[PDB]
């Protein structure tokens, strides 16, 4: 059961490169692609993310996309840069200028067919393809515009497969341009229609965690990417190691998505580490309380402001399964109002013996109605500019029409009202 | 691989161009003969042979001024074909520069520019330097911009426009030329940085203690501000933010493309005192009207964008702390439709000064680019002077005599009236 | 020599000021758009401040301070009181106000404060201005049925009532801020009194001077105008003008500014002065026009362009 | 499993806080100078703020706010009131004060103010105090200035409150002490219970050498007042007895007549120094217990006199105050109606 990984744009390639470095270490794969691990329980499901090449080499089933060579040249030089298939680097020369329209309609449309040729080649060499996972940001131009363009084209060619994304939401606290609410709203509109599951990784939440919790006053993208790669590792553990719960993308979607449009997940992680941090190993009760706390959410939403439709918890490392079950049952009994009563047993728990890194950790995946706070924040920012048609010339100049913006704004407002409807049920 | 061609039109554009390229050479360790012993990001502005040659074109309808370049210290720097001259100037007349004399030299200019474009693997656009007041600076530039929009459709075109000041003005009709050129060039310019000669003049008198500043004094200070703006294109780093990324934030509406530049510190080379100047001190100076490139009151104008470009010993921690202090202490009001945030860029390369110059060498410096409605005061002053003369049709015969019509005058003035109204509307709350 | 322009014929105050300048023999009046002036008696809206002080050699002064409308417009004054560092925590003299937009927007905060008052049995009368009611539902509907931004201020239900008549009144004080920012309170104020008795239920409803008002205060309450009301007034004026001082100061500008302000106060039954509104272009009382306009000529105009005891300079401690 | 260090054995308040942290599993007391702590109950002077929060694994919190001295020192408080934008024009609750240096001096301004009241026949009694010992109350500027020059320390000439609120029976002077706890998120908490450091001698306006009626300092009353503890134990009246005297003799509650002004002053004072002392941009978190000293005049107006960075509590209030410090400031950062949270109206 193979997954085809695609990473697009600066953010998509930076978080994507970290994800591959992290899991390559976990699976005992070195930068040359050779296996040198101390367990085989690393190679049991290695084929989910890696292909097997000539001299017993494991090659990531990853496709690196960007309209600018810069970020991809940085990857090719980084630690695990040589692990990727050289043919799978697909890049243009004229970037996207943080413009969704350029990535989706003009610059991106010129490069998209060559990317699909690589996607097709990777798919044809799959015994049984489960689907695709895309890493990207929604505030830029390549990952946002060209990424959603790729999703649309892939869906047309593989309508019966799962489309999963790790989508980095933009925030004024960690911003590159004022047009981020435009790019994000346009991308969310695409995501609501063409993805089965999206992990909402909020830069606002990643910033507040680094600043308020870790006390990293003046955090860098590297600091935010430390949390991201750790969360990405946790949420994909069930797909990379032998397990019974959410072992593939489809079963995960069936367990987590009660309504087709409501597929935006709020990840959580514990303990919150800081690059090069100190000594203790968090008890099971401590892991559980933290992963459910607003301060550990990777989306800037207060779960106490909504209700959980479904939840998937994953514990990693050697620990008491009896204690895990007691702690998991306790969080629900102590906060039963924040879990919808009309979805019985909506909190599932998995445990993996192999820890990340750390001695023991816990990853949370929640489909909460509080996620509307993220879409409300973006919608507010989008409307503040769209109301006065600010910066629209950059988009209309690429061929886009104002009607397209009105539809994206409306679809996202509908998404918010749908999340609110199920919160009042 | 994104190259940038600079075009310097008329006396002001040429003389300012000489100062910028002199500074760029000092910044990149390039000798007057083009040789660079240290030898890339600087290739956006320089082509290589081991001679590093500016991707620039100098144009003037009269040979004295460019002839000084041809025989000066940097004569070897440029290729002869890059220095283009006519015989008869535009006589401070927009109509002569755009029509009568402009038609005669335009095709040659476009060819010399084409020769530079052909050496570019990925041309990003043009930077056009010119005055509003001169006949060539106003007239020929707008003709050039019109033709460039045709020959290079997409490509970006940025301007550095020298706004007229009575202290150094050489013509009574500069207001006419200013309105005419602004009108004609408006659709063809993506971003324009106005440099008020009065503001640069007053900074030289105050901050540099110069009794009667000369063009050399003005141009060296102008070159520092221009250098800060183009530093992101000539250098690269993790904290370096590209100018086009700032330009996305700087221009909310196509017509409102005139950012206000403020620079700090401007310290006398003899009265330097040895003080270091914190990140907090220079950042605060960006909000002192005395340091702006255009005379206006930003306190009474709404911001649509604010960008901070730091140049020397600067770390983010200090920048964020300085911005935090400036907030809740300054008259920084944004329009309700723009996020009240500052886009920051840092270039670790410290500022360079010309040896034997009026400016002291500093450890750190900052240039702020802000799109404020306060810059519309500069249009109001110009439009008022235009109105005073045009009411009586004074000097209009000089323009009509070169084929122009009174219709172009009122059409250009009506466009300026609309521009002043656009700045008024963009400040009104939603 | 000195030349001046008049760009506001509707201003009654500066019409008298213009006459006084012409009477001296030192001042000549130029046409409306003549830019070679020394003094500009500009227009109320859209004054061309950007064109001022740029003609070389000329010393230019304007009868308005650019900005100041941040203290004069009702919504901006509410914004200034609640957000200025100098006022946010120290202001105890401005009635509880919320800026309500009809079509940023403190509607949710007003409803929280209204519900806090009805639960505790506290006075809940509010006044909406661009309607006096104790309901808030009909107050909000009144705002939405108008294309203007309104402010919901707490209505002063217990005002100081003048006897005889048992009637409501408000105080108007004239403040002249010259160039270099010296605040001058004009000695004479006016009481815009009501000629009907006060009712605490009927929501459907004359110039006393400081000598007659001083005489009413002793004998009526045995207290003087000062130490009970005039000290409060002076404190409020000082705090208000100094909060906006860094945003409107002309010290780093090519021209100089001066402005006459109209401060409106309301005294409650405990003798506490409350600031209601500030006026950028106020109108004077008929008998005080000659003295006030002469004071503007001497303090603000003659200080910049050179040819008593009626203006108290407000200073701190 | 949290760890704490105690670097001030003289602090009676944090000695009780230390005992409350122990005997409740969760806390272990580490050796002094051990840098692997979670909470630091630091020293009064020269606290090592620079070394705090530099271990990227543990969360560090200190019982003091760096820079609080710009409010808690006699001369710096006078400087803050007169120069802060938030206070310079709005402050009507701080007695007219001038910083004086003996052989940034405001000596010339004091003489101008002294001469202005003298010519107008206004009250001219002033009190001089060093930054109870070295305090002179006099209506002669010549006598006051000479007193400063003799001692080798910076003094502050404050306007003496000639008409204070006198407690009956006894007709005696008093001052109010309020305990304010500011947590890691700068939430200001006023401790419900306050103390009245009362005098046990009848107050008179003429003889300033009688320090038992003019100075309400607890040490002055025990060492010189012959009636020490005559009206209340240790010359300390609590808010129940004071509220009962107010509601009876003057027909007004303590909450409305005095506590509203107290709450206003506290919030204005701590928020004026907030941007200069906030640990939002610092690797560690701060919290501090302050001791606000007030004086009420006969017209029931509250006047701020001093702010104490390291205050001492009243014997009966130690248990409740120290438990409040453990719950609000320590347990909020390190988790296992007696404190009013002071907030702005809007
Ligand atoms: N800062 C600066 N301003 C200059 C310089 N040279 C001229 N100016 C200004 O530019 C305006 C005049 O334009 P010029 O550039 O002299 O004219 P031109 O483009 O050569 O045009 P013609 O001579 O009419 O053909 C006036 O406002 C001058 O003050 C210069 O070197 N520096
Ligand atoms: N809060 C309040 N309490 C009592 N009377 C008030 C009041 N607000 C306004 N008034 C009365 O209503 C009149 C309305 O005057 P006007 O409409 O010119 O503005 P104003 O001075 O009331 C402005 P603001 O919105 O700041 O209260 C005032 O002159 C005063 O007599
Ligand atoms: N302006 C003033 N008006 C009236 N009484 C005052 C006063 N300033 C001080 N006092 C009296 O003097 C006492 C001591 O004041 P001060 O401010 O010096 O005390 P403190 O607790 O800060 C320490 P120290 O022991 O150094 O005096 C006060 O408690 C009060 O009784
Ligand atoms: N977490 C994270 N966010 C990033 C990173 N790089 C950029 N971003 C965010 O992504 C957006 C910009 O998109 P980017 O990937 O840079 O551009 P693209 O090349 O057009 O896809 C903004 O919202 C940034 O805050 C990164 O490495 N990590
Ligand atoms: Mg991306
Ligand atoms: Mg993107
Ligand atoms: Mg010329």
């Amino acid at each position: 059961r193979e997954i085809v990984h695609i990473q697009a744009g600066q953010c998509g390639n930076q978080i994507g490169a970290k994800f591959w470095e992290v899991i390559s270490d976990e699976h005992g794969i070195d930068p040359t692609g050779s296996y040198h691990g101390d367990s085989d329980l690393q190679l049991e499901r290695i084929n989910v993310y890696y292909n097997e090449a000539t001299g017993n080499k494991y090659v990531p089933r990853a496709i690196l996309v960007d309209l600018e060579p810069g970020t991809m040249d940085s990857v090719r030089s980084g630690p695990f840069g040589q692990i990727f298939r050289p043919d799978n680097f697909v890049f243009g020369q004229s970037g996207a200028g943080n413009n969704w329209a350029k990535g989706h309609y003009t610059e991106g449309a010129e490069l998209v067919d060559s990317v699909l040729d690589v996607v097709r080649k990777e798919s044809e060499s799959c015994d049984c393809l489960q689907g695709f996972q895309l890493t990207h940001s929604l505030g830029g131009g390549t990952g946002s515009g060209m990424g959603t363009l790729l999703i649309s084209k892939i869906r047309e060619e593989y309508p019966d497969r799962i489309m999963n994304t790790f989508s980095v939401m933009p925030s004024p606290k960690v911003s590159d341009t004022v047009v981020e609410p435009y790019n994000a709203t346009l991308s969310v509109h695409q995501l609501v229609e063409n993805t089965d599951e999206t992990y909402c990784i909020d830069n606002e939440a990643l910033y507040d965690i680094c600043f308020r919790t870790l006390k990293l006053t003046t955090p860098t993208y590297g600091d935010l990417n430390h949390l991201v790669s750790a969360t990405m590792s946790g949420v994909t553990t069930c797909l990379r190691f032998p397990g019974q719960l959410n072992a593939d993308l489809r079963k995960l979607a069936v367990n987590m998505v009660p309504f087709p449009r409501l597929h935006f997940f709020m990840p959580g992680f514990a303990p919150l580490t800081s690059r090069g941090s100190q000594y203790r190993a968090l008890t099971v009760p401590e892991l559980t309380q933290q992963m459910f706390d607003s301060k550990n959410m990777m989306a800037a939403c207060d779960p106490r402001h909504g209700r959980y439709l479904t939840v998937a918890a994953i514990f990693r490392g050697r620990m008491s399964m009896k204690e895990v079950d007691e702690q998991m049952l306790n969080v629900q009994n102590k906060n039963s109002s924040y879990f919808v009563e009309w979805i019985p047993n909506n909190v599932k728990t998995a445990v993996c013996d192999i820890p990340p890194g750390l001695k023991m950790s816990a990853t949370f995946i929640g489909n909460s109605t509080a996620i509307q706070e993220l879409f409300k924040r973006i919608s507010e920012q989008f409307t503040a500019m769209f109301r006065r048609k600010a910066f629209l010339h950059w988009y209309t100049g690429e061929g886009m029409d104002e009607m397209e913006f009105t539809e994206a704004e409306s679809n996202m407002n509908d998404l918010v009202s749908e999340y609110q409807q199920y919160q009042d049920a | 691989m994104r190259e940038c061609i600079s075009i310097h039109v008329g006396q002001a554009g040429v003389q300012i161009g000489n100062a910028c390229w002199e500074l760029y050479c000092l910044e990149h360790g390039i000798q007057p003969d083009g040789q660079m012993p240290s030898d890339d990001s600087f290739n956006t502005f320089f082509s290589e042979t081991g001679k590093h040659v500016p991707r620039a074109v100098f144009v003037d309808l009269e040979p004295t001024v460019i002839d000084e370049v041809r025989t000066g210290t940097y004569r070897q720097l440029f290729h002869p074909e890059q220095l283009i001259t006519g015989k008869e100037d535009a006589a401070n007349n927009y109509a002569r520069g755009h029509y009568t004399i402009g038609k005669e030299i335009i095709d040659l200019v476009l060819d010399r520019i084409r020769k530079l474009a052909d050496q570019c693997t990925g041309l990003q656009g043009f930077l056009v330097f010119h005055s509003f007041g001169g006949g060539t600076g106003s007239g020929f530039t707008s003709l050039l911009m019109e033709r460039l929009s045709v020959d290079y459709g997409k490509k970006s075109k940025l301007e550095f426009s020298i706004y007229p000041a009575p202290q150094v003005s050489t013509a009574v009709v500069e207001p006419y030329n200013s309105i005419l050129t602004t009108h004609t060039t408006l659709e063809h310019s993506d971003c324009a940085f106005m440099v008020d000669n009065e503001a640069i003049y007053d900074i030289c008198r105050r901050n540099l203690d110069i009794e009667r500043p000369t063009y050399t004094n003005l141009n060296r200070l102008i070159s520092q501000i221009v250098s800060s703006i183009t530093a992101s294109l000539r250098f690269d780093g993790a904290l370096n933010v590209d100018l086009t990324e700032f330009q996305t934030n700087l221009v909310p509406y196509p017509r409102i493309h005139f950012p206000l530049a403020t620079y700090a510190p401007v310290i006398s080379a003899e009265k330097a005192y040895h003080e270091q100047l914190s990140v907090a001190e220079i950042t605060n100076a960006c909000f002192e009207p005395a340091n702006q490139m255009v005379k206006c009151d930003p306190r009474h104008g709404k911001y649509m964008a604010c960008c901070l470009l730091y140049r020397g010993d600067v770390v983010p921690k200090d920048v964020n702390a300085a911005i935090a202090t400036i907030k809740t202490k300054r008259s920084i009001q944004f329009v309700d439709w723009c996020p009240t945030g500052f886009k920051v860029g840092i270039n670790y390369q410290p500022p360079t000064v010309v040896p034997g110059g009026d400016l002291a060498k500093v450890q750190r410096a900052v240039c702020m680019l802000s799109n404020t409605t306060a810059i519309a005061e500069a249009w109001a002053r110009l439009d008022h002077k235009f109105d005073l003369m045009y009411a009586k049709r004074a000097f209009v015969h000089w323009y009509v005599g070169e084929g122009m019509e009174e219709g172009e005058f009122s059409e250009a003035r009506e466009d300026m009236a609309a521009l002043e109204k656009d700045y008024e509307e963009v400040g009104v709350d939603s | 020599g000195y030349t001046f322009v008049v760009r506001d014929e509707n201003s009654s105050v500066y019409a008298e000021v213009s006459r006084l300048l012409l009477a001296t023999g030192h001042w000549k009046r130029l046409r409306r758009d003549n830019p070679r002036f020394n003094l500009m008696l500009g227009e109320r809206n859209r004054l061309p401040f950007g064109r001022l002080g740029h003609e070389p050699g000329l010393v230019q002064l304007v009868n308005y301070y650019r900005g100041a409308d941040k203290l004069c417009r009702k919504a901006s004054l509410v914004k200034l009181i609640k957000t200025s560092p100098e006022l946010a925590e120290s202001c105890t003299w401005f009635p509880e106000s919320y800026v309500i937009y009809p079509t940023t927007d403190e509607r949710e905060f007003f409803l929280a404060s209204y519900n806090r008052k009805k639960e505790d049995g506290e006075g809940n009368v509010w006044i909406a201005k661009s309607l006096i009611s104790s309901e808030a539902s009909e107050l909000l509907d009144f705002i939405d049925n108008q294309g203007q931004v309104h402010v919901i201020q707490k209505y002063l239900e217990h005002p100081l009532l003048l006897e005889p008549g048992h009637r409501k009144f408000d105080i108007r004080s004239w403040v002249l801020v010259d160039h270099q920012y010296n605040i001058y309170l004009y000695r004479e104020g006016v009481l815009r009194t009501a000629s009907e008795p006060y009712h605490v239920d009927n929501f459907q409803d004359n110039e006393m001077f400081f000598k007659e008002f001083n005489q009413y205060l002793t004998s009526a309450l045995n207290i003087t105008l000062e130490s009970s009301i005039l000290l409060q007034i002076k404190h409020i004026i000082r705090n208000c003008l100094l909060s906006v001082e860094p945003a409107i100061s002309t010290k780093h500008l090519p021209y100089q500014s001066f402005q006459l302000f109209g401060f409106d106060f309301m005294v409650d039954e405990e003798l506490k002065v409350w600031l209601i509104e500030v006026n950028g272009a106020p109108a004077c009382a008929q008998k005080l026009y000659a003295e006030l306009c002469q004071g503007i000529v001497d303090i603000a105009i003659s200080s910049v362009f050179p040819p008593p005891a009626a203006f108290i300079k407000l200073e701190n401690l």
